[PDB]
């Protein structure tokens, strides 16, 4: 419930109340006067497990609506002319555990004339290895068409072992990349990087380090062009792929390529932080956002292809 | 017989006896015996002067014994008593002439399970059954060991007289449970041992039957600790966690549907999952267990088991664990 609500006096605010409501579960009449809790804050909610129990519930309130549409037609997904020939991963899907260090200084009080001792915290975070997409593919059209390269990584079996369905699994898939490129009039072979993903963001510069740097261009004339960081909406590059098992799991990779001219049929525009119209017009999760009752179909549009990949975890 | 022994005789006799068991025998000697014999005319074959025979007749007479083609559990205090009367005749035979006679005479008018059950225990414990190997339960009475589907497939084979082997399944919705560690419980081998183990050392044995089984007591302690470990390991290998101990005050969290059927009897009932234990009429009260479990648990805790007189019999010593098993199973 944000202010674009049409009736806030009636529909209230499920989500946000649901954050305060899960937080004082520690003290609802407030007999102890404990402070607010991990869920009543954004830099800390993902910590508490009910955080994801609470968004699973918001999550299928949306799917309820999401699913009421009629499924898509053949004629629906087809971007006639284009066809994915093949999909390949140039490298290895390997994820491991790196090490990071951020600084504990603003945390301890130092008053004055007392001097600063550099204290640091070291954490353990996930990582993967750069890899490249080699998407081989022919534009049968007469000539050069704009393209939306959409890439989802959906799962395959259950954890019961079961092996779900692109209906059972269409919803579970996470987006790995979305980009716009022009396609030549004939068999190109587009290759693209772990590193250029559109949903990702690099780790950011240190506090200090941006002090060092700020300072140096003050006594020096002028610049700071580190535009690299004035928005950064995405998730951590480290989190690009999932962790998986050390034995390895085979995920399913979906590259569906839709038609750029109608997509951007009108217009960063990634983090539209300042008013900037989001550029893709397809709805979001396209085209996996709709019930897909007979796979029979996703399967026979030339511009959708799925290939299996396999990720491995280094201990 | 050879108006006796052999073993490829004793043996033959047995195979004839447990052949098509849900139907009157087809081996003619088994039948004139079946007809002609009188377990009561030469009490001499009998080391009891035939008090055992004389007791079964009495019941077969007032026809107060369980009917044929009906089911049977060894947990029924009467069915058991009837099955075990057959064991006491077959038991006091001086030779094959008395065994074949009786398991022929009886086979033909006592129920099948009492019968299957008596013939086996008797063969296992009685003096007279050395040479023999018993056929595997799984093939003599397949309904206790094969599925419900294969059973129906076999019924059709038969209706139509076209043969063949069917491949059996595994229980629930594999990839949905812990019918993932099924291969273990459902094996015809373990099921065989489980039954044998308790035919070798039965809970009902009295030392009047002839000898004393030695440490059934620890032997009970141990055999089950083994299946419980052996089981706990298989659940390790399946990403499953060691098993919950059951309590009477809690829900039976994990229920199953067995999909198995009796031959005469109906399908095995099923159990719904997250159920509350009910007091079962006829058997015993749920609390009846809860107190039993405390009387138990106080003998362990005290250091002594107390008998009927109020004698305290000490158990903090090596025979310990066997007097505990005699009170616990
Ligand atoms: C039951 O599983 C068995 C495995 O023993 C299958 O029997 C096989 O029949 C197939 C026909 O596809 C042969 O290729 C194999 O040689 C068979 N083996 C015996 C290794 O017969 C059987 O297919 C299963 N089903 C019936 C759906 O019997």
């Amino acid at each position: 419930s944000s202010k674009y609500s049409s009736n806030v006096q009636y529909y209230g605010s499920l989500h946000n109340t649901a954050h305060v409501m899960l937080g004082r579960q520690g003290d609802p009449h407030g007999k102890f006067n404990l402070p607010p809790g991990v869920m009543e804050h954004f830099e800390t909610a993902t910590r508490d497990p009910s955080f994801f129990r609470l968004h699973k519930y918001m999550d299928n309130i949306f799917k309820k609506h999401t699913d009421s549409f009629p499924p898509y037609t053949h004629d629906n997904l087809e971007f006639s002319g284009m066809v994915v020939n093949g999909v390949a991963i140039d490298g290895e899907l390997i994820t491991f555990f790196d090490e990071f260090q951020y600084s504990l200084i603003n945390a301890v009080d130092s008053g004055e004339n007392i001097e600063d001792v550099e204290i640091n915290a070291r954490v353990h975070r996930l990582n993967h290895n750069e890899f490249t997409y080699k998407i081989t593919m022919s534009n049968n059209n007469d000539g050069e068409r704009l393209a939306t390269f959409r890439i989802f990584l959906c799962p395959i079996e259950d954890n019961n072992g079961i092996t779900l369905t692109l209906d059972e699994a269409r919803w579970f898939c996470i987006e790995l990349d979305k980009f716009f490129q022009k396609v030549p009039s004939g068999p190109e072979t587009i290759e693209r990087s772990s590193k250029d993903s559109s949903v990702t963001v690099p780790d950011m510069p240190s506090f200090q380090s941006l002090k060092e740097q700020a300072d140096n261009a003050v006594n020096g004339g002028h610049d700071l062009d580190l535009s690299a960081y004035e928005r950064s909406c995405g998730i951590p590059d480290r989190m690009l792929l999932p962790k998986s098992k050390p034995e390895g799991m085979e995920f399913n990779l979906y590259v569906a390529v839709t038609d750029g001219d109608k997509d951007t049929e009108g217009h960063h525009a990634q983090c539209g932080v300042h008013g900037e119209a989001y550029p893709d017009n397809r709805p979001l999760g396209y085209p996996l956002e709709r019930r897909i009752p007979d796979e029979r179909v996703i399967d026979g549009v030339s511009n959708i292809k799925h290939v299996v990949v396999k990720i491995v975890h280094h201990l | 017989d050879a108006l006796g022994t052999g073993n490829a005789q004793k043996q033959q006799d047995i195979n004839h006896l447990l052949d098509k068991i849900y139907e009157p025998t087809k081996y003619p000697d088994l039948k004139d015996i079946a007809e002609n014999f009188n377990p009561l005319g030469d009490t001499s074959i009998y080391n009891d002067h035939g008090a055992a025979v004389e007791t079964l007749m009495k019941e077969l007479n007032d026809h107060r014994l369980l009917e044929q083609r009906h089911w049977y559990s060894l947990f029924n205090t009467r069915q058991r008593k009837e099955a075990l009367m057959l064991f006491a005749v077959l038991n006091q035979c001086k030779e094959w002439y008395c065994f074949r006679s009786n398991a022929a005479y009886f086979r033909e008018r006592m129920n099948e399970g009492e019968f299957v059950y008596a013939l086996y225990v008797s063969v296992i414990h009685s003096k007279l059954g050395d040479g023999i190997v018993l056929p595997p339960l799984y093939q003599i009475t397949p309904h206790m060991f094969t599925n419900s589907e294969v059973i129906d497939k076999a019924y059709s084979a038969k209706m139509t007289q076209k043969p063949g082997t069917f491949n059996v399944s595994f229980t629930g919705t594999k990839k949905n449970r812990e019918q993932r560690v099924a291969y273990f419980g459902e094996d015809i081998g373990m099921n065989i041992h489980h039954v044998t183990w308790h035919m070798d050392f039965p809970f009902w044995w009295e030392d009047s039957y002839g000898y004393h089984l030695d440490r059934k007591g620890e032997l009970f302690f141990w055999v089950h600790h083994q299946l419980t470990a052996r089981f706990d390991f298989e659940r390790l290998s399946n990403w499953l966690d060691p098993v919950d101990e059951l309590h009477w005050d809690r829900i039976i969290r994990e229920g199953f549907a067995p999909l198995t059927s009796y031959k005469y009897g109906g399908e095995f009932p099923v159990r719904p999952d997250n159920i509350h234990f009910e007091d079962v009429d006829g058997v015993a009260h749920v609390h009846d267990l809860e107190i039993t479990e405390s009387r138990i648990h106080e003998a362990i805790d005290h250091g002594y088991i107390t008998d009927s007189d109020g004698h305290t019999i000490d158990i903090r010593q090596p025979k310990g664990i066997e007097l505990l098993g005699d009170i616990i199973e």
